[PDB]
């Protein structure tokens, strides 16, 4: 019953698609005016808003990106990713805007959130998790997709040991003083021509951290180190033989 | 309008001629149930198309209803019957498929 | 006459709609809909569903 | 005569917009924001956005 | 297949670039590009796929 | 990934059907027994995260690291498929301080 | 041939044989800015 105008639309239900895949919508096979204002009083949600740029958050500056319940691409600034808890990458890390895109989950109340930084220069990166709306403590861990474009990857001077690099696929860089600030390096190797490292798959708590040289004259060597509550261990040098 | 959803907003017509008060409303543009995205109902002006195939003026206003730096902007209009469709059915939104 | 599209839905919740209902003044659906034994859930909706 | 959505705008730029002016001969939109400083920018634009 | 995603309200957008292949790996690429200042568009980062 | 182990399946009693390129797994030391292909002198010793990789179609390349945490890093290789079937290449590591 | 990112113009390739009866070899090297690189190998005991 068209409150304004007096009008009055005659509205139906339908619900299509098999058992558990369902999906229902309104028609009206109602008056003058009344479809048309219906169908208008706000827009179909899309991946994004008619035209061509991001749709803004729902929200102020969100401790918890769980709150977001809404489909589409959104933008995170550096404040807002610093001020976040929910989100990865620890605050010293975050210094950089974030692409937060969220995608339709499934039907008993999920939704995904993928999260790509806005690095120019740098390597991009991306997480993706799943997410349930209403009980947020199911609100899986946040899977790194490992992606690169041949840049480094700096960590701050603020860690002072390797075992806050939980995170897989990750590749940073180490330099001659990086090596000698922080404490878990191999002594002997410690402070010697810097490189780079990588982390490597394991189980929950325990992660096993492999560790290279760059050697552009000399031979080359990569080190492992498993680590975590399972069981701690030192490294294990793997020694290269030159050959032309 | 006030730049939050506190201080309801207002569109205010009167006869010019005579400098009186014809009438003022309340209007919820934006987010329904005055459930914005955060809360910011920064209001915008407005104006009146003209359409030169039928002569039919209609009025359009502009709000925002973005949160922060992150900033909505949507029209609403009060226009008269084929004016409406016709500004939407102009040309389509974007979208990922065609 | 003929009907035509209105609006979709979107409830999360994996079961038949029984019914809704619009409200003419605040333009939210409310849909009432069935679940798994002796209870059902009525939900608030937006206009686009 | 409560309103109707038209459309919706997509500019780049991130401030609040201040003018909105519809071109009936063309169908193309003017925009126009305030920039942090005193300047501003218009924004000419789609029907769509 | 190639597809653009929108960035932020300044003149951003992502890019995303996924050969097409039956016989053979589909490995994708990704940026970031700026319409305005062409200079300031990332390099192609890579995914293994 | 995000720091977790998709399990092996007990229905599975081979390492040659694990073919799926860039996935990784965990064998624990009680379900490390219960393969064929798996190297006997180190059958049931400690953790071993295979990890699969790419290879001419229709093989593909598995490799078998230790977990062991106090004593030296042990890794495994092998590529199998067409032709022949790969034989179990061991790399050892130093232990250093 | 495998790649590994580095500091921009240096990067690493990994490069392993692919011989199923015989020993495995692989051999890593790291070329760009800092200079050409020499392959260091690292050759496997074939166990069983």
């Amino acid at each position: 019953y068209d409150l304004e105008t007096g009008r009055k639309a005659l509205l139906i239900g339908v619900t299509i698609g098999p058992g558990n895949n369902r999906h229902h919508s309104i028609y009206s096979i109602g008056q003058r005016g009344v479809n048309q204002f219906l169908k208008n009083i706000a827009p179909q949600v899309s991946m994004t808003d008619s035209g061509g740029r991001v749709k803004p958050l729902p929200i102020q500056n969100p401790a918890y990106l769980s709150d977001i319940t809404e489909v589409g691409h959104y933008y995170i600034y550096t404040q807002d990713t610093q001020n976040a808890l929910d989100f990865p990458l620890p605050k010293a890390f975050r210094d950089a805007g974030w692409f937060f895109d969220v995608l339709p989950g499934h039907y008993n109340g999920a939704l995904r959130q993928v999260l790509t930084r806005n690095s120019t220069g740098r390597n991009m990166l991306k997480f993706e998790r799943v997410i349930d709306i209403f009980n947020k403590k199911n609100n899986g861990a946040w899977n790194f997709c490992p992606q690169n474009a041949g840049y480094w990857e700096h960590i701050p001077k603020s860690i002072t040991k390797l075992s806050d690099l939980k995170i897989v696929g990750l590749d940073f860089y180490i330099t001659t003083e990086e090596s000698n600030r922080f404490t878990d390096f191999p002594k002997d190797f410690k402070g010697i021509a810097g490189w780079i490292l990588e982390v490597k798959s394991n189980t929950p708590g325990n992660t096993t951290q492999v560790l290279r040289r760059n050697n552009f004259p000399s031979a080359h060597q990569f080190l492992v180190r498993n680590f975590g509550t399972g069981g701690v261990g030192k490294w294990s040098l793997f020694e290269g033989k030159v050959v032309e | 309008g006030d730049s939050k959803p506190a201080n309801p907003n207002y569109l205010q017509g009167f006869d010019i001629k005579t400098k009186e008060l014809l009438f003022k409303r309340r209007i919820d543009i934006g987010g329904v149930n005055n459930n914005f995205k955060g809360d910011f109902q920064e209001a915008e002006g407005l104006d009146m198309y003209y359409d030169l195939e039928t002569g039919r003026k209609a009025l359009l206003i502009g709000v925002t209803i973005g949160p922060g730096n992150n900033r909505h902007h949507s029209i609403y209009s009060i226009g008269q019957r084929g004016v409406n469709q016709f500004l939407k059915n102009i040309a389509p939104q974007v979208s990922m498929t065609d | 006459q003929e009907p035509e599209f209105i609006t979709d839905l979107s409830p999360y919740t994996n079961a038949v709609m029984q019914s809704f209902w619009v409200d003419p003044r605040t333009k939210i659906i409310y849909m009432t809909q069935a679940r798994p034994g002796n209870h059902y859930m009525l939900s608030r909706l937006k206009p686009n569903g």
